């Protein structure tokens, strides 16, 4: 374990995953994703040629 | 919406003031204040709803730091104290007591 890259990689991966589920990404789940339905509806409006 | 009143005045004195101050004063006669700002129930509700919203939004991610702290403590143990357990005020005392008696 001492002076072994594998332990550093495991620690980095665990910390990275904890950061990935941290508050930085938690907020986006409640501020961005819930409007993807409106984005999809706007995409449907854009693809329709009525406006053009 | 309160007046000097006294310590014995009930909550309904707040409703009475919500009527008298704002129907009598410039706060509505000159539209300085909006009706929803007159109501203190609107302060209570604005605080409560956004409070629980903040709860649901942010409290969950406190688990990341809890897990990080547990990981760090257990890491120090595994590296240096593999025999270390929840050796709180009771367990260490009991072990020392038994060693002393022996």
């Amino acid at each position: 374990a001492t002076d072994r890259g594998s332990e550093s990689d495991k620690h980095f991966r665990k910390v990275s995953d904890k950061e990935k589920i941290d508050q930085l990404q938690e907020e986006l789940l409640h501020t961005q994703l819930k409007y993807q339905r409106i984005l999809e509806r706007l995409e449907k409006e854009n693809k329709e040629l009525r406006k053009l | 919406v309160t007046g000097k009143g006294n310590s014995s005045e009930s909550i309904e004195a707040i409703r009475e003031y919500e009527e008298e101050f704002f129907q009598n004063s410039k706060l509505l006669k000159t539209s300085m204040l909006k009706a929803h700002q007159v109501t203190t129930r609107n302060l209570s509700l604005a605080v409560s709803d956004c409070f629980w919203k903040m709860v649901r939004e942010s409290v969950e991610q406190q688990a990341d730091s809890f897990k990080a702290t547990r990981f760090n403590l257990e890491t120090e143990w595994k590296n240096n104290y593999p025999r270390l357990r929840e050796l709180d005020r009771n367990e260490l005392f009991e072990k020392a007591k038994n060693e002393i008696l022996d």
